[PDB]
């Protein structure tokens, strides 16, 4: 499965992962991740990294994504399309923290507010200690941190370049 | 030997930046400014502190200081003034021999290229920091006295030669060489979009009573003047470790990465300044680094 490389140039001004977040945000709103384009990072050590690799099955040409990342050309480097027999695709994992589940339980189970806090008083508090990425959102108006972990491959992809199920 | 650092010695800030006031405009008409205000929204959900078994359940009311461009105007206006102050070799604190011998030693300093890279740090747009991101159109105008000069982008690090940046740098170097002052007014224009993220300077948050108490003057979003000056003082490529200009510093160090680019390998300000005055003649680039950090100011004696 052929892949192309996107390299974030080293900048003391902006964050290296912060450019990556704006790269991933601009790759979302300008299409790209329709149903087949996936993103892997060769440098999972503690952070996301700096080099971006897109391994779409039909192939990503250089012309389409040099105009997609037109706002990022100050500190980006777009490589040539190479080939790879296997990529390390990742998946999205969410963190649940108290009121994420409190307002869900009163909607479905029909319990009271004090009843819902009683069942979840001595539970929850999930905090992932794994690499994350601060990509925000445009449908719902807030910013958040998205966690990605290494697991098995999947055929289909979502609109974030990650695998589904 | 010869003269050590005095009991007291310091130089004063010679590049004085005004704190930026950020407005919202359009590229159609660039004068119908609004106020980019900083409000608060409640954020709850950040929990699981260290050594927390049962106490990682409370909803902390954290009215964080959000900063977004308004949906009505799709162009941010970062407006600020830059004031070059001359007499960059006279030390207010300590001013004596060490300082004068410094002034006579630093006579052949190329003030033209210091002025060029000083105006380049405005023309490139390093002062926006995380605001230059997300923009394909960047506009930089220098409203120095009865002449406004427009600048597109010159790339924060890539240092070529430009004509109009140099012709501003002529009277900038004329101010910085002798005495006097010049004040050049800066407006910065970018398409970021409606509902986009504007990123002003942060502030001191210690306890878990808030998350961000960013610098806003009269409720309107602001860049810190020290951060704007930090963008100004990104001069050094005579740093012998690499080629991504660092913000000049007596040790060449940033806390953001935690490394120190000039601390130990005979490129300290203190050792090379003692060499400069005590008798060791040196090159032009590091002498220009001494001169630029003398426009920075700071303490230089112990």
């Amino acid at each position: 499965y052929n892949t192309i490389s996107i390299t974030v140039v080293d900048a003391d001004d902006v964050g290296v992962n912060f450019v990556v977040s704006k790269v991933l945000s601009t790759l979302h709103n300008k299409g790209i991740f329709n149903g087949e384009v996936g993103v892997t990072f060769p440098r999972m050590d503690k952070n996301v990294g700096d080099i971006i690799t897109l391994f779409s099955k039909t192939g990503v040409d250089r012309k389409v994504l040099t105009s997609t990342l037109n706002t990022l050309t100050d500190f980006i480097h777009i490589g040539k399309p190479k080939e790879a027999d296997k990529v390390k695709t990742y998946r999205k994992v969410d963190t649940k923290s108290k009121g994420k589940l409190i307002r869900r339980c009163i909607k479905r189970k029909g319990v009271s507010a004090e009843t819902a806090e009683s069942l979840y008083g001595n539970y929850k508090g999930e905090k992932c200690k794994l690499p994350y990425i601060v990509v925000n959102s445009k449908s719902t108006g807030q910013r958040f941190s998205m966690f990605l972990e290494e697991c098995e491959n999947s055929e289909k992809f979502n609109s974030y370049g990650l695998c589904i199920v | 030997t010869k003269l050590k650092a005095p009991a007291v010695l310091a130089y004063s800030r010679k590049i004085n930046p005004t704190n930026a006031l950020m407005f919202a405009v359009n590229w159609s008409d660039r004068d119908n400014t609004t106020a980019v205000m900083v409000g608060t929204k409640t954020v709850a959900g950040t929990q699981s502190v260290r050594g927390n078994p049962n106490d990682a359940d409370k909803g902390n009311i954290q009215t964080v200081n959000f900063a977004n461009l308004p949906h009505n105007k799709n162009t941010l206006l970062v407006k600020y003034n830059v004031k070059f102050v001359g007499d960059v070799f006279k030390a207010e604190l300590g001013g004596g021999e060490y300082s004068n011998t410094l002034q006579t030693a630093l006579e052949n300093t190329d003030f033209g290229t210091l002025a060029y890279r000083y105006v380049y740090n405005i023309a490139a747009g390093r002062t926006l920091w995380r605001n230059r991101v997300g923009a394909e159109s960047i506009e930089t105008v220098i409203t120095v006295n009865d002449q406004t000069f427009t600048f597109s982008d010159l790339l924060v690090n890539e240092f070529d030669e430009d004509v109009d940046v140099a012709e501003i740098a002529d009277m900038v170097a004329g101010v910085l060489s002798g005495e006097g002052f010049v004040t050049l007014k800066v407006e910065h224009y970018m398409l970021l979009g409606e509902g986009s993220e504007v990123f002003p300077s942060q502030e001191f948050v210690e306890n878990s009573k808030l998350s961000k108490q960013l610098f806003d003057l009269n409720g309107q979003a602001a860049m810190h003047d020290q951060k704007i000056g930090n963008a100004i003082r990104t001069i050094d490529t005579w740093y012998e470790d690499a080629t991504t200009p660092i913000a000049v510093e007596p040790y060449g160090s940033v806390v953001r990465n935690g490394v120190a680019y000039r601390a130990g390998n005979k490129t300290d300000l203190f050792t090379l300044m003692d060499g400069a005055v005590n008798g060791k003649s040196l090159t032009e680039e590091d002498q220009m680094f001494v001169t630029a950090n003398l426009i920075r100011g700071g303490v230089f004696g112990g």
